[PDB]
């Protein structure tokens, strides 16, 4: 009665704020900021000394379909966290008001629609990291895509239509074979579960088949070289919050799914296949970062940058090392900080003012906007692997873990420090320097809200950069968990 | 020989005040916990840490 | 004899708001250039140069890095080493 | 629990009455008594389905 009266009160308050204020965006910011307060109070009560799943709750059980269930027999949808989940949830929840902040004055026509879709996508990728079944991981893994289709199609550039199609198409088409592999697991074990599933052993000829269906879906979502194809256009023709939630959270969601779903029960498969992953990882670091050099458009460069950093990230995951797993997590969280700031710099401060994203128009942004050029350089250097930023901690421990498992793949994997600097500083000096452009008429300096978003997303890289030990209290179980060294 | 001065600006800009206030507050709170730990054997915010027992 | 009903009174659709004045002189040459570059794939055709790059970057380079990756799986440990100790397992 | 199934099935009924108001291009609270009508109807479907599941579990207990 109590938890129902809370909802009957809060929906009433929602209806009243609707009737009196036309927007909702205040109430959406308030709700997502309360979600922050709630998840950090869950972090206080979190026990780090237990490997266990601490805060468990079942939804949609037989004996109680509407709500919580305490029964001796469970067939609903399980939810709960360890350290490894919870890190991403932290990286999730502090991102969610910022994108709700990020379009506070851009969207004029249909406000309530856009902010509802953006908050709903953020809530679905909250609940992605809580899940504990294979099916309940997968139901919410794909709940995003109608909301993403409706968001990219209605709002965007002139090419909204093709980009909304590709974010349905490639993402769906990889996720279907993921479902094939999930079905084959669920009919052998007869239990989808994130708790028991390291105990069961499958045959090597049977692990050999199951692992392809999950791995090609992770190839689609962390875009490795065969399908890295939707990523630049679904960024380059997105609106702002869709691009931020995509490249900060969806790619790291598949980086999470390669840990949570594959490394526990495909171990004896996984050793036989680490050279195939190293082929595709090196070949998506070299060949996407080299295709960045020939680009006419400006959001597309930061998109291919995200491809190159996830290509560094996944060869720490499959490294069979403590160092590689921890480096992949710190890369994933630090890239989730640094990269939506870059999509703000191309999309918020620079597309709201001039509405054209071609690189050739933009020159000499320093002499009319000094503090924007200040941002553009210190976010440039934070992207490369220039240290004390957390991006280098991820890149360094990932390259070290990838050097453990195979040294010759780490030798050519290490040149990524060069290749990631070339295009980024080649963009940065073209934006920063020169006589101010004859095409661009002078506009306003960076406002207070944009500087607010930037200051947060840069401090949160610098704290992880100066001390990566601040979140080792969550992971020291889950760094030892996924290692298989007999 | 003149310096040819630009107009006067105040020292304590709002950003200097905010950033210095938050940083000095965090450092002062950290020293407060290091002093409170010697008196009582535990930090002050550890009293707020109530997780469930592992058993 | 079938026309949509009289009680519609449908009106025009605006997008609403403030007419932001033009902060950019668009160049016809730069816009035509960039529209040609983003939509390059609808006019791409296979030639000998395309065949050379498609052979070497999609077939030859994965096969070379593949052979190098499968030969060097359990060769090298350097973890604790000494003079006169071989580091290759084989 | 029997009570949460009632409240949630009545919530499904409130959702049907809301969405049926809002296809019609009406306001939300256009006819407020129909919320009560649809909520009690869909709650009755919840009654029926819960009792059928009770009896099915009781049949499964008697096979031991
Ligand atoms: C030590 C501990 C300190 C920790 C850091 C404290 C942060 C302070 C924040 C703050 O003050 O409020 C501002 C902040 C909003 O910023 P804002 O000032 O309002 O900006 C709006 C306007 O722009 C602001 O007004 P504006 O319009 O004028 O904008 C101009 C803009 C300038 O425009 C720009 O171009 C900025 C350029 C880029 C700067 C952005 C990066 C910031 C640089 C960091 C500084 C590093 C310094 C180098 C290292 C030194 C090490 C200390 O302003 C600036 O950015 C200037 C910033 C620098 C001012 C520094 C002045 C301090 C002087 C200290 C004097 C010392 C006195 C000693 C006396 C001793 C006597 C005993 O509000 C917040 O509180 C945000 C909360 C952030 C808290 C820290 C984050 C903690 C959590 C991180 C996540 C946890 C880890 C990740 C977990 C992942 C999941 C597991
Ligand atoms: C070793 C040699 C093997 C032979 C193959 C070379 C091949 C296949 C390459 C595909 C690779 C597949 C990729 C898969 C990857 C592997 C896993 C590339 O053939 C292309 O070669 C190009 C360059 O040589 C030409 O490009 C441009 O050309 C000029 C236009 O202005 C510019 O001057 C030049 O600058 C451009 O470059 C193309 O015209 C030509 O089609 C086919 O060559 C052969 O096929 C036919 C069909 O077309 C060709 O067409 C003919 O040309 C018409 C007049 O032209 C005739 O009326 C007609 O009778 C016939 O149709 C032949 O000629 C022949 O050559
Ligand atoms: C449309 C896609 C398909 C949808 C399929 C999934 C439907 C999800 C529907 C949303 C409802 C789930 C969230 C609410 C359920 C959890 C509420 C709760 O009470 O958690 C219970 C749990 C333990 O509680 P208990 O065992 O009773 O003991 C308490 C002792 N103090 O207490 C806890 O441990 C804390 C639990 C924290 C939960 C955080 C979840 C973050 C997201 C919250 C908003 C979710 C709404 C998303 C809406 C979009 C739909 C996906
Ligand atoms: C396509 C898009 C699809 C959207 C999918 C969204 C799915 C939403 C389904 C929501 C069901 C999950 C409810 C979360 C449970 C939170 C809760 O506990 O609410 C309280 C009450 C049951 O509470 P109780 O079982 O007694 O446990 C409390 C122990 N401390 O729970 C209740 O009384 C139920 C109240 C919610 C009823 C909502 C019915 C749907 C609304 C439309
Ligand atoms: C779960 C259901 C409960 C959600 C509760 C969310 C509360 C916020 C709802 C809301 O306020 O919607 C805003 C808008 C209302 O319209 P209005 O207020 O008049 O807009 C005026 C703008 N100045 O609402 C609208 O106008 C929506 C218009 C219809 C949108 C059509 C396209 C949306 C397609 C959604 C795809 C759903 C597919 C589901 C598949 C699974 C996804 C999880
Ligand atoms: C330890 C981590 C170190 C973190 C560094 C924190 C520094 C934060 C403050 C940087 C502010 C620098 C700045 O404000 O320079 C503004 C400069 C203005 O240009 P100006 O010479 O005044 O001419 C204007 C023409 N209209 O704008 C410019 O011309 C661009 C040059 C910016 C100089 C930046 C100096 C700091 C760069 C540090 C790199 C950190 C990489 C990580
Ligand atoms: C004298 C005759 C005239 C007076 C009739 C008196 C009859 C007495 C009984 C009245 C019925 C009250 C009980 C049912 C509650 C329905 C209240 C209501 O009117 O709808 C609630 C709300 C719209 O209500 P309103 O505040 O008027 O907003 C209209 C403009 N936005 O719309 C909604 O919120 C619907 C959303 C439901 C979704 C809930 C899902 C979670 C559960
Ligand atoms: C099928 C799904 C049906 C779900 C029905 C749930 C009922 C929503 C209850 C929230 C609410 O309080 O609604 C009240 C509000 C009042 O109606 P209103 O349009 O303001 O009347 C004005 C008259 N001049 O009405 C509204 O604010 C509009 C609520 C409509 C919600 C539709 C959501 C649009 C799509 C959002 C993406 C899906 C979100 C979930 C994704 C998971």
């Amino acid at each position: 009665m109590f938890l129902t009266s809370i909802l009957l009160s809060s929906l009433y308050l929602f209806n009243r704020i609707l009737a009196w204020q036309g927007n909702v965006k205040h109430f959406y910011l308030f709700a997502s900021n309360l979600l922050l307060l709630f998840i950090v109070v869950l972090y206080i009560n979190f026990n780090t000394f237990s490997n266990s799943f601490q805060f468990n709750f079942e939804l949609f059980n037989s004996l109680n379909p509407f709500g919580l269930s305490n029964s001796d027999i469970s067939n609903g949808l399980l939810f709960g966290i360890d350290g490894l989940s919870l890190t991403f949830i932290l990286l999730t929840v502090l991102l969610i008001p910022l994108t709700l902040l990020g379009n506070w004055y851009n969207i004029n026509f249909n406000s309530n629609l856009y902010y509802t879709l953006v908050l709903a996508i953020g809530l679905v990728i909250l609940l992605n990291f809580w899940a504990l079944d294979y099916i309940s991981f997968y139901i919410l893994f794909e709940a995003t895509l109608p909301l993403l289709f409706i968001l990219i199609h209605i709002y965007g550039s002139s090419d909204s239509e093709r980009a909304s199609f590709y974010v349905l198409m490639f993402t769906l088409s990889g996720s279907l074979f993921m479902l094939l592999s999930i079905v084959v697991i669920s009919i052998v074990l007869n239990t989808t579960n994130f708790i028991n599933h390291n105990l069961f052993v499958l045959s090597l000829d049977l692990q050999t088949i199951i692992w392809l269906g999950l791995f090609i879906a992770i190839m689609v979502k962390t875009p490795l070289f065969p399908i890295h194809v939707w990523l630049p256009v679904v960024h380059s023709e997105s609106p702002l919050a869709g691009s931020m939630i995509l490249a900060g959270l969806i790619l790291k969601l598949a980086l999470y799914a390669i840990l949570r779903l594959l490394l526990p029960l495909l171990c004896e498969a996984q050793i036989l296949y680490t050279p195939m992953i190293y082929i595709i990882s090196l070949l998506t670091i070299i060949l996407t970062s080299l295709a960045t050099l020939r680009q006419i458009d400006l959001k597309v460069i930061i998109a291919y940058s995200s491809i190159s950093h996830m290509g560094i990230a996944i060869l720490g995951v499959c490294s069979n090392t403590s160092l590689g797993i921890y480096g992949s997590i710190v890369l994933g969280v630090a890239h989730g900080f640094v990269s939506p700031a870059l999509f703000l710099i191309v999309g918020g401060i620079l597309y709201d003012r001039y509405h054209i994203r071609i690189v050739n128009y933009y020159k000499g942004l320093t002499t009319y906007m000094p503090q924007l050029a200040t941002y553009i350089i210190i976010l440039s250097f934070a992207n490369i692997g220039t240290p004390l930023t957390g991006n280098f901690t991820g890149e360094f421990l990932s390259l070290q873990g990838g050097f453990i498992r195979n040294p010759i793949i780490g030798g050519i994997s290490c040149i990524s420090v060069l290749l990631a600097a070339i295009y980024q500083l080649k963009l940065t000096n073209k934006l920063t320097g020169g006589i101010s452009s004859i095409y661009m008429h002078r506009t306003n300096d960076v406002t207070i809200r944009e500087k607010f978003i930037m200051n947060i997303l840069i401090i949160s890289t610098l704290i992880i950069g100066i001390c990566p030990q601040i979140m080792y209290n969550l992971l020291y179980w889950t760094v030892n968990n996924y290692i298989y060294i007999i | 020989h003149g310096p040819e001065l630009t107009p006067a600006v105040p020292f304590f800009q709002p950003y200097v005040l905010k950033w210095a206030g938050v940083s000095l507050g965090l450092v002062a709170f950290y020293q407060f916990n290091s002093s409170y730990e010697a008196k009582n054997g535990h930090t002050w915010v550890e009293t707020f840490f109530h997780p469930k027992s592992r058993e | 004899e079938l026309k949509p009903s009289s009680a519609i009174q449908r009106g025009p659709l605006n997008k609403g708001g403030w007419d932001a004045p033009h902060a950019l002189h668009n160049d016809g040459a730069i816009d035509r250039y960039a529209h040609w570059r983003t939509f390059y794939q609808e006019r791409f055709k296979y030639t000998r140069a395309t065949g050379k790059s498609t052979l070497i970057f999609l077939v030859a380079f994965p096969a070379l890095i593949g052979y190098v990756a499968y030969q060097s799986e359990g060769l090298f440990e350097f973890a604790g080493k000494r003079r006169g100790e071989s580091v290759t397992t084989r | 629990a029997l009570f949460t199934s009632l409240v949630g099935a009545s919530g499904l009924g409130f959702a049907t009455k809301f969405l049926s108001n809002k296809i019609r291009l009406k306001p939300a609270g256009y006819y407020p008594l129909g919320y009560v009508f649809s909520g009690v109807a869909w709650a009755g479907l919840g009654l029926v389905l819960h009792n059928v599941h009770q009896h099915s579990l009781e049949v499964l207990e008697k096979k031991k």
